[PDB]
């Protein structure tokens, strides 16, 4: 045949893969965590979103930690040679590499190791996606006005908020990061390389959100979310 | 608005 | 006049910015830390890539962590209005969140906070990129065989490696990720969008290198970068 | 400044640029050319499309041969320094080279030498579009079951038709070309070059126009446009 | 699979098709037609630069109109379903319409009659190209200073030289529109799609070629070549 | 249909 | 330079 | 080769 190019991940696969949404909302009362009002919204704009670029999608609502990690341990064993990536979304409270389930924290670390080139076989060399609205912190932004491969390659973790931060989640409309990343999606999907929607979802959030509170700490808050990329490839959701 |  | 988009950064004002390189290569015997071999050769790649971007490149070496802040401090403190971006390249022995100094460490939040869209109103809006050649750990990949707007946004922490692992320079060639970043900017800066060329830096290092030590520890290990993207546009080197 | 590259026209001038539009429906009895039935379909179709995209157009009804000559050499001694481009849109009675006025026929090569290099120093450099939906001889296509610059450059004829062919009108939809051209202007103005905008028109009447007719010679029949481009740089009707 | 898109050739066949390069230098004496020096220059170029495209080059020298027209019927007869496309590039003289046999004059349309989509089934929604290098006329360019698909569907016929016009060949570097064509195929074919690459073809001719004369009638002349395209989709040379 |  |  |  004639010149070929190595630019993008084969996404032509018979299947596009798998969506696994876990969208906890209700926590232990012990664990002393806040229902997290509007994540429903984000759960079902999500299974919207993925359904219609193809992905087989899996909601998965209060899983408590060990939950979480056997369901990843399960997901991870799975034989994905027919798929061209794999999709993981955690809506949950968290904190910097910390997300949680709903009797207590998860390492994130713990739940992408499953997912390592040499841990599952049928992913290597295809992109795993993560991505994570939860707070990475207690930092508020005030804004200002205007041959082998490592285990580690192929994963994009799409972030909601900066290193350090708090991530917002408004009750009716669900959260910022979500809201926006579906958007972008919809929108962009058919035409722009993923990295590219993402970044056009850093901007929607950084100019269009800002917080309002009655109590000032929290009040005229923005936020950036943080595409976090070890992808080796240009991602399109399209083929041909 | 709510923090996560 | 027409129709007009707003995807991407301007990058034709009368100067591109400021490229500073802060090379540490001979560190205060005090401080236990070996002499980076190979850092020269990154540092003049550097210089000569970024100069044919038609950046005003200021090379530093050897610099204590109090002159690291101080040299971030006055940068912060120059009239950018001029120019479209800024670029920080730093060249050293680190650790997660951490870069050394010649007497000892600075924490990466305390340089680039220096630059935060509040702190540094000339940048406000304009693309803060930081490229970082250091350990992030000591962790080993083995591989596997194949208005407002937030005071973070608009930074781009180009990160040699992943989270928690330790970075790879050769004593000859200088670093794997160096290496590969300039020799991709130098075929793609006028044709790739930045992310795009980033994406082309972690294929180089991915695929093309793995360590070589007598010392089984440290032996046939693997390297993956990590792009930290808060940008809000398309960043392109060139313009019209 | 950066690095600049010099491969689209400038279409940031202060005025995107005249669309004339010569609507001949009506002709002269005397000529026996029938009433062109549809057509004030696509001129208003051109009118809103070409409105959307800032120019300034020009709706013209029923000249005649002299009068389309003298509305052109009019519109090229105008001042279009201001502007980015220039467009003409022809519909009408035509053969191979000639549009037809309500009167008699007029040659082609007369209405653009008006606009050539030399003639029309405000537009020289600058794109100069002719669309023209006529047709171009008598033939049916049956289909198949699936420093100095030249005068003659910066000149685009999109052509509605193949060389020596009919042209295809419907009574109720208007033409096949122009219902395409105006279709694909709208969806991907914004989003792709002008030449791929064109390609996607050919592909548009290619395959979804097939003619109905009670008789035999005229039934069953289809169109491929034809694109003529004399365009020494990429065209965009976007900017920034 | 994921969503999929049609706007480009699938140029991924076994193989990428012939490339017949006719070259005429020699005509018989009687025709009264000159030798074409230089053009060995432009068929070695071309036999190059399609080799690098992957394309299985026939280089023919001095045929009759005779055995142009067997060349093709037979070319057109062969079995091209397991490749992509088909180009065809004729050196000759001509007039509009028009190339010489080294007796004398062949229909271009007789040429690329045996391509139609009804009469070569096996390129039937493939690309068909057409490059000629022969003049279309006398005309001198003085510049100024600065289901069914249409059988005459997916056809692209890159013209040395606007209708009307002559087209300059230089003895000793070869002609202006295949020197150029053969240069940004090699430096562009593996980045841009087809028509982008004949636009920066266009602005090559145009810009950076003007004739030297003794004679004033033909000193200091220009040429700008013309792009003719009937293709439905977007055209690369490389895939995947 | 119609032809022009 | 010669023509075609 | 070495480590940062």
């Amino acid at each position: 045949s004639g010149i070929s190019l190595d630019n993008s991940y084969k996404m032509d696969y018979p299947e596009m893969g798998l969506c696994i949404i876990i969208n906890n909302k209700n926590f232990h009362k012990s664990t002393g965590m806040t229902s997290r009002s509007g994540t429903d919204v984000d759960a079902a704009n999500l299974r919207e979103t993925f359904r219609n670029l193809k992905y087989e999608v899996r909601n998965k609502n209060d899983l408590t930690r060990e939950e979480i990690v056997e369901l990843m341990r399960d997901v991870s064993k799975e034989d994905h040679s027919k798929r061209s990536s794999f999709v993981c979304v955690l809506l949950s409270h968290g904190e910097e590499g910390i997300i949680f389930g709903t009797n207590g924290p998860v390492d994130l670390k713990k739940i992408t190791n499953f997912f390592r080139g040499d841990r599952c076989r049928s992913l290597t060399g295809k992109p795993k996606l993560f991505i994570i609205q939860a707070c990475r912190g207690t930092e508020l932004d005030c804004g200002i006005a205007t041959h082998k491969i490592p285990v580690e390659a192929d994963f994009l973790y799409a972030y909601s908020t900066a290193p350090g931060y708090y991530s917002w989640r408004n009750s009716k409309d669900g959260s910022w990061f979500i809201q926006s990343l579906c958007a972008m999606l919809k929108q962009y999907a058919d035409k722009l390389e993923f990295m590219h929607i993402l970044t056009r979802v850093n901007r929607k959030v950084a100019t269009e959100f800002e917080s309002f509170s009655f109590d000032a700490t929290f009040h005229a808050k923005k936020q950036i979310p943080c595409i976090v990329s070890m992808l080796t490839k240009e991602l399109y959701f399209y083929h041909h | 608005d709510e923090v996560d």
